[PDB]
RNA sequence: AAGCAGCUUUACAGAUCAAUGGCGGAGGGAGGUCAACAUCAAGAACUGUGGGCCUUUGCCUAUAGAACUUAUAACGAACAUGGUUCUUGCCUUUUACCAGAACCAUCCGGGUGUUGUCUCCAUAGAAACAGGUAAAGCUGUCCGUUACUGUGGGCUUGCCAUAUUUUUUGGAACUUUUC
């Protein structure tokens, strides 16, 4: 009902290797080897994960006859039953292959292959993560589409060395029907737009960088592996190496030399064109179309393969797939690739101290592994982790710390004791093999396995650590929460459909939580379960394993709704005040800039070659004081007395008594930066976060003697208070988060698209590329994400299936709702869409009344005002000047 | 050839590697070429006359050895089938 | 005349992808490729007064690579005796 | 070696036979490639659609699988005020989206999502234009003594001069094809399981037939879904057919007649059993 | 036909025993396909460390057939 | 891959013309709108064989073989009917019906695996002998070329550079103590 999974040890497929040579090549670090495989939807992840499992193995009994023959693909990386009927991968995936590159070298590799579509960028993010080179999988026909820009732009974020993989070259021949040379000019440019992207590293087929497949027919090559195959045999061995490099790149032979200029009287090719485009194109043709008795005699005459009696009567797709998987017989290219590109004395210190925070190498005797994700592997609860340092046995006892933690404890860990971190046993050490979990009594450093008995000490994520001395645990470090690139955005409010089966909701919420990471869930004040997400095809898959997988309840579900942020979009007798006179604290609010809000979204403060993170954005104060002075052009005051940056918000000290005794406001600044948290969590208006508002606070009273017991815990509440009349004071408005869309159609459906772009509401078409080579065009625009209900669909019943959308929210486009958020008199329609104006205050009030704050018969609108918070005689005097409505 | 390949095989294996001049060093192996020139780490070093000591890091060039000790394990490497 | 008319784009197809081009120039020549697949529907509108049988078909069939007598003469004033 | 022999099963054709019967067949083949045609209109949409009590445009109406849906709960949870209204829950997006579009749904199934963005360039116009060839409206493609190898050294497949073979443009004309024009072997069927009708209405008519045959475009798929929704599996003990156990009797003869003179007898039979 | 790999060592101090009883260390700047190797600052070790120890010159360069070994004092 | 060598065979002239060793041979090939018997929907799932535990079963471990059917899940790229029960529809009673479900069946069909039969085409035997099963060169004995050459074909081969620092065109040679 879940998965498929073999759960007999005797039935687990036996390998062409014993595989103890393979966990003997465990002991050594520098052997083994992680790569995750990561591209876009439908991308050809999951085929070439297909041709490394059965080359490794010898028999798998879940591969039937159409699958041996061309005719339909061994998912077998997508176990999930879901991810069968979808045709889609979900989870990420792995599985463990001993593997050979052209020097016959074995060593053992860890793939993971990551899930294309781009709402489970969550997925990919772990896969970032584990692996110590990433494995990106293009189609020659889409190219790089703008979901290949950020998993380029990622990897060098992560620290990870990548290595692209062109796929689906039958396309070019079969579909596209590409001229050989047109499909040269075709391959050019891709890799010249690849090389664009990675700022400093050129990458090229010389290079062993790519790898050239077409999946479906079941090969892959370099250039390294082709002419190591069939030309190495004819020419010097001591040309091989330079002959591989006049190969590609605008380079012409004719009869034993070589020029870059065209050869004068004679119809010339370049040299990948000549020597293995004309030859694999006449594979194509020849397969296809010429006689098979005479075809059998060009395979041995020139790539000496032998075509059985039996593969001669074969379909023309498995007979292309026959001759394609004898010559190019391995994929010792792709494993060459994956061996050369992966440099551990450059890149495993810079990524351990991307992970975790720069320092020194942690000692051999501590144990050390970082804990990936909670997996569903094969009904049961797995956890993925990498280890980094140390031995891990099974039984061992490890201390597990929740990464959500570890912000605190790597603070509090320079000290300028006990009960420090829950421990949980190691109960059973697994490898990931896709359809099953081969068990292993110990893990060794660098490798990717699957523990039990791990995962209900944390969520989401977590830290493994098994320290000796205590001076040793001084040294080790913590991990950083995971990027998971796309913020969970796309919001649907759920309860159950009966009251007593609440708890078993609540039992499946917190699988939910662990299993799919790029999900935040949350529980209101009335009662009520908001699930954030990433899409509508991430929802449809949540809720499946929600009503099916983890509860068998059926639950009552609302319409998409979004995620809203409140800002403000001017600077704002301005005080605040408790009904005790004790304490006076007023706070003014302004706009922040839009370069400074829009560097705060990227994680990172700073501009050209200079920037700090904001982990350690208070710990270099006479540096941040650089930065802000220098880049926007603050004040020299404003630089130094900045207190805290919270998520898109900041607090800037502005007042006479930090003048008078900055240290009386030091004792209390912990906790009116723990209210000003507490206030940025939830907003005045309709309990929403708070984005780009710079705070100032502007005085602080102290009453008559002093009670840390009593001053401390009530200027809490009263700050939170306090930021409030400071945003509503400041002309405060509504913001929407806006997905980018990424849309691929054929060239003469594009005015279909832009109509379809104007019956949505706050939609713009910004870029329009023409996809080359191909029919289709790349159409990049923006949606409102609260506007992106089935958008998807219309796009693709509109253009009658030659249409394809990713709805996507990498770079964190808040934009103003158009309305006013303070209308009495916005003329809100019942059960029709509002018109443009009336959106700030529809949005706002249909939110208040889901929160349950503001509370109607039927619609009764007590709008977000600042009366409950001022007292009301000054309310009356705003009201006569024009300043509050 | 398969010998050499087999080296790159004992790559990050404790090996031990006897000189044509005598000494015999016992250690990791850092790197291989196909000259068979190996350099190890952590080696223990036995002089011709049995002095032992122990050094960091190490390179022999390939002409000077005279056999090489591998992983036992190695025997049953993928490569080695005939067929 | 499809058959000639189709080499004539596969020469000029041939300019674009393995050739340098001056800039502005460039962007002219891919456009006449967006049209060729938007298949010409902005250069076909016209004054077609004359039904095909209306007008005498006297496709005139004469070649750029012919002498063709300019006779500029005839536009001058003379004198008829006719 | 076309068949196995007169037992007449398992056939195996070439190429070019199997291209002639592709053409001749062109007016009753599915003349359809891409399976991102058939997105709201394959069988688990069908499915979903008649659990979800929703009418796909096209699609075959059914009476509800949940009939008891009238009940109802008195509570705050979709009420007016609650509901931000900017897009219309369309049919197309309940049964796109099961599982998010609808509160309570059960007995739907999982729906496949997207096929890549078939582009496959057909040429028709001409016979004489080669099978590999830079099509209109593909984008163009705007971009842009020292070592010796001995002389003869050539390129794999260079004694063999020519790329397009005249077979080419027939293959792959038969390889992007639906079954069974992109097999050249295959095992026999019965006249009765060849059905030629059934891709008509699988597909969608168009906008220009009138209203009396797209009911029967609905009701043929309304068959259709039903077949598929209810499999009665066959069980392997039934070893006794009736033909082959009265042929084990002496008291049946067997001789090969014509067809017209078989049913004159079995009218004259069936009127000698009836009197 | 290989370069032999030495990258790592260049510029740190290093001893090496040449042919059938010399000891040499010194700093190493440059290294060939055959090992010959190219060192600055050159020292002949002996058994007396201080004594009979004897520098050759400002550049010193070996031919590669005459290495038995090299070790690397240092990082 | 031309060419040379190695290998495998081959028309063979052989050595032996023995004891040998290798491969082949010790009752065919293609079929049939022929038949019988198994088998065809399940922890992604099978069976034989060896070893250990408990006391045969079961488990663990080692190994060999897996035809057909199946992942947008099913022998059938096809598609009818019946029974019961629940809920509707038609609205004199019943039958025959309406159209959804759940559980079961019948009917038209299909694959594969052995064995028997039938039809057509067959002839080198050394297809000679002795044992026995549910099956057979299954085993022993055995015979054909033959295990060691040269010519003629093919390649599981050479790494196409064969003396000038990491391998095979020599840093070799000589003398001395102890025991
Ligand atoms: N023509 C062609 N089609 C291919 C090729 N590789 C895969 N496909 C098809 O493209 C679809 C996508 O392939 P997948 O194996 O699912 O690749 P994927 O990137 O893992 O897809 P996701 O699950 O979304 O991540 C498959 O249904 C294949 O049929 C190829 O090389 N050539
Ligand atoms: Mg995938
Ligand atoms: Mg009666």
């Amino acid at each position: 009902e879940h998965t498929i999974f073999t759960q007999l040890k005797k039935n687990i497929p036996k390998t062409r290797y014993n595989r103890d040579y393979m966990l003997s090549m465990a002991n050594i670090p520098e052997r083994i080897i992680n790569v995750g495989v990561i591209g876009p939807l439908h991308s050809g992840k999951t085929s070439l994960m297909d041709l490394l499992v059965i080359d490794s193995h010898k028999r798998i009994p879940d591969m039937s006859k159409n699958v041996e023959l061309g005719w339909k693909p061994l998912r077998y990386l997508d176990n999930l039953k879901q991810e069968i009927d979808r045709g889609l991968s979900i989870k990420l995936n792995g599985s463990t292959l001993l593997c050979t590159d052209l020097e016959s070298k074995s060593r053992m590799i860890n793939f993971l292959d990551a899930p294309g579509h781009v709402n489970f960028m969550d997925e990919t993010a772990v896969a970032l993560a584990a692996s110590d080179l990433v494995l990106i999988v293009i189609d020659v026909v889409e190219g790089v589409t703008f979901v290949v820009e950020q998993l380029i732009k990622q990897s060098i974020k992560n620290n990870v060395a990548m290595c692209f993989v062109i796929n689906k070259l039958d396309r070019l021949i079969l579909d596209l029907k590409l001229p050989p040379m047109d499909a040269y000019l075709k391959l050019n440019h891709i890799i010249a737009n690849i090389n664009s992207f990675t700022k400093g590293n050129v990458f090229s087929p010389i290079d062993n960088n790519i790898i050239f497949a077409s999946t479906k027919l079941g090969f892959t090559f370099t250039i390294k592996e082709f002419v190591s195959y069939y030309y190495a045999h004819s020419i010097p061995s001591s040309k091989i190496d330079d002959f591989t490099t006049r190969l590609w790149g605008s380079v012409y032979y004719h009869k034993g030399n070589f020029r870059t200029k065209p050869f004068e009287n004679v119809e010339k090719y370049p040299t990948f064109v000549e020597f293995i485009l004309i030859p694999l194109y006449k594979i194509f043709s020849y397969a296809l179309s010429m006689e098979k008795d005479k075809l059998k005699n060009l395979l041995r005459s020139n790539f000496r393969v032998n075509l059985s009696q039996e593969a001669l009567q074969y379909d023309p797709q498995p007979f292309l797939k026959h001759v394609l998987q004898l010559i190019f017989r391995q994929q010792t290219g792709l494993v060459d690739a994956i061996t050369r590109c992966y440099q551990p004395f450059e890149l495993f210190d810079n990524k351990t101290a991307h992970l975790s925070i720069p320092g020194k190498s942690t000692p051999e005797g501590t144990l050390w592994a970082h804990v990936l994700k909670t997996v569903d592997y094969g009904g049961a609860e797995w956890s993925l982790v990498r280890i980094y340092s140390g031995l891990l046995k099974r039984g061992d006892t490890v201390r597990i710390l929740d990464t959500s933690q570890s912000e605190s404890r790597q603070k509090r860990q320079l000290h300028d004791e006990d009960d420090e971190t829950p421990s949980c046993e190691v109960e059973e050490i697994g490898l990931l093999g896709g359809r099953y979990v081969y068990p292993v009594h110990e893990a060794h450093k660098g490798q990717i396995v699957l523990i039990k008995g791990i995962s209900s000490a944390y969520i989401k994520s977590a830290t493994l650590y098994s320290v000796k001395s205590k001076e040793d645990m001084k040294q080790l470090k913590f991990f950083k929460p995971l990027d998971y690139i796309t913020e969970a955005v796309f919001k649907i409010v759920l309860q159950p459909l009966l009251p007593r089966e609440l708890p078993k909701l609540l039992d499946a919420l917190n699988k939910i939580s662990k299993y799919y990471p790029g999900v935040i869930i949350k529980v209101e004040e009335s009662g009520e379960h908001v699930i954030l997400g990433n899409g509508e095809l991430y929802m449809d898959c949540l809720l499946y394993d929600l009503r099916a997988s983890y509860a068998k309840i059926e639950i009552k579900i609302s319409d998409p709704l979004t995620v809203f942020s409140e800002s403000c979009s001017n600077e704002s007798s301005r005080l605040g005040e408790e009904n005790l006179p004790g304490l006076s604290i007023s706070v003014a609010a302004e706009p922040m800039d839009s370069k400074m809000i829009q560097d705060l979204s990227r994680n990172t403060l700073g501009k050209g070659q200079n920037c700090l993170d904001i982990d350690g954005i208070m710990d270099n104060p006479r540096k941040l004081s650089k930065i802000l002075r220098t880049e926007y052009g603050w004040d020299s005051l404003a630089s130094r007395n900045v207190w805290s940056f919270y998520n898109g918000n900041v607090l800037i000290n502005d007042t006479l008594p930090d003048e008078i005794s900055p240290e009386l406001l030091s004792k209390y600044k912990e906790q009116i930066i723990q209210g000003f948290y507490w206030a940025v969590k939830e907003g005045p208006l309709a309990e929403e976060p708070i984005y780009g508002v710079q705070y100032k606070l502007l005085s602080i009273s102290v009453p008559s003697d002093v009670n840390i017991d009593v001053m401390k815990s009530q200027i809490i509440p009263l700050m939170k208070k306090a930021c409030y009349v400071g945003l509503l004071t400041a002309i405060p408005i509504l913001l929407e988060p806006i997905y980018e869309v990424d849309i691929t159609v054929h060239a003469p459906l594009l005015p279909i698209v832009e109509e379809l772009m104007k019956k949505r509401r706050g939609s713009r078409i910004y870029k329009t590329i023409k996809v080359a080579g191909t029919p289709l065009l790349e159409v990049r625009g923006q949606v409102p994400v609260i506007e992106s209900a089935g958008f998807e669909t219309d796009l693709r019943l509109s253009t009658n299936g030659l249409g394809m959308c990713q709805l996507y929210f990498w770079h964190k486009i808040w934009r103003k709702v158009p309305g006013d958020v303070l209308d009495k008199d916005a003329f809100i329609p019942k059960l029709k869409p509002a018109p443009i104006n009336s959106l700030s205050r529809d949005f706002v009030m249909k939110t208040r009344r889901r929160k349950g704050i503001s509370t109607g018969g039927f619609m009764s609108n007590d709008g977000p005002t600042l009366e409950k918070y001022i007292s009301a005689e000054l309310y009356a005097q705003l009201r006569e000047n024009g300043l509050v409505p | 050839g398969i010998p050499v390949k087999l080296l790159n095989e004992a790559q990050g294996h404790i090996v031990s590697l006897e000189l044509t001049t005598g000494a015999t060093y016992r250690g990791k192996l850092v790197e291989s070429e196909d000259s068979m020139n190996v350099q190890l780490r952590d080696v223990i070093a036995t002089e011709p006359q049995g002095a032992v000591t122990h050094m960091d890091q190490i390179f022999v060039r390939g002409s000077q050895i005279k056999f090489i000790v591998v992983p036992d394990l190695l025997k049953n490497a993928p490569l080695f089938k005939k067929n | 005349s499809k058959k000639t008319h189709d080499m004539i784009w596969e020469k000029l197809r041939y300019i674009l992808q393995t050739q340098e081009l001056s800039s502005t120039l460039r962007e002219s020549l891919e456009t006449l490729f967006e049209i060729r697949q938007k298949d010409y529907k902005s250069g076909s509108q016209g004054l077609f007064i004359l039904d095909p049988t209306s007008y005498t078909v006297h496709t005139h069939s004469y070649i750029v690579s012919d002498e063709d007598e300019a006779n500029k003469e005839l536009g001058n004033f003379e004198k008829c005796e006719n | 070696k076309k068949v196995n022999g007169t037992s007449y099963k398992k056939w195996s054709f070439d190429l070019p036979e199997m291209s002639n019967l592709y053409r001749l067949s062109t007016p009753l083949r599915d003349e359809v490639t891409d399976k991102n045609y058939y997105y709201l209109f394959d069988k688990k949409s069908f499915f979903n659609g008649k659990a979800l009590n929703n009418a796909i445009p096209g699609g075959p109406k059914f009476e509800p699988l949940y009939p008891r849906e009238e009940e109802e709960d008195y509570n705050e949870f979709n009420s007016i005020d609650r509901v931000i209204f900017r897009v219309p829950i369309r049919s197309e997006y309940k049964v796109a989206f099961p599982h998010l579009y609808n509160s309570r749904p059960r007995s739907v199934r999982i729906p496949w999502y997207n096929n890549p963005v078939s582009c496959i360039i057909q040429n028709d116009e001409e016979y004489d234009t080669p099978a590999l060839f830079f099509d209109p409206s593909l984008n163009p493609i705007p971009h842009f003594g020292d070592f010796t190898l001995p002389e003869d050294f050539a390129p794999l497949l260079a004694e063999e001069e020519e790329l397009i073979l005249p077979n080419t443009k027939d293959a792959m004309s038969l390889y992007h094809s639906p079954f069974p024009f992109n097999r050249t072997k295959g095992k026999m069927v019965r006249a009765q399981d060849v059905a030629l009708a059934k891709k008509w209405f699988l597909q969608h008519p168009d906008e220009e037939y009138p209203v009396k045959v797209k009911v029967s475009y609905q009701k043929l798929l309304k068959n259709y879904v039903l077949n598929e929704l209810h499999p009665t599996l066959p069980t392997n003990h039934n070893k006794t057919k009736l033909l082959k156990s009265l042929k084990n009797t002496k008291y049946f003869q067997q001789t090969t007649i014509d067809w017209v003179e078989a049913g004159l007898q079995l009218c004259r039979q069936g009127h000698n059993m009836l009197n | 036909v290989s370069t032999p790999e030495l990258k790592k060592y260049m510029d740190k101090k290093i001893l090496l025993n040449i042919n059938g009883s010399r000891k040499v260390a010194g700093i190493l700047r440059g290294y060939d396909i055959f090992l010959n190797v190219v060192l600055d600052d050159a020292m002949e070790i002996n058994g007396e460390d201080p004594a009979n120890n004897h520098q050759l010159g400002l550049q010193t360069v070996i031919r590669g057939n005459s290495i038995i070994s090299l070790e690397a004092l240092d990082a």
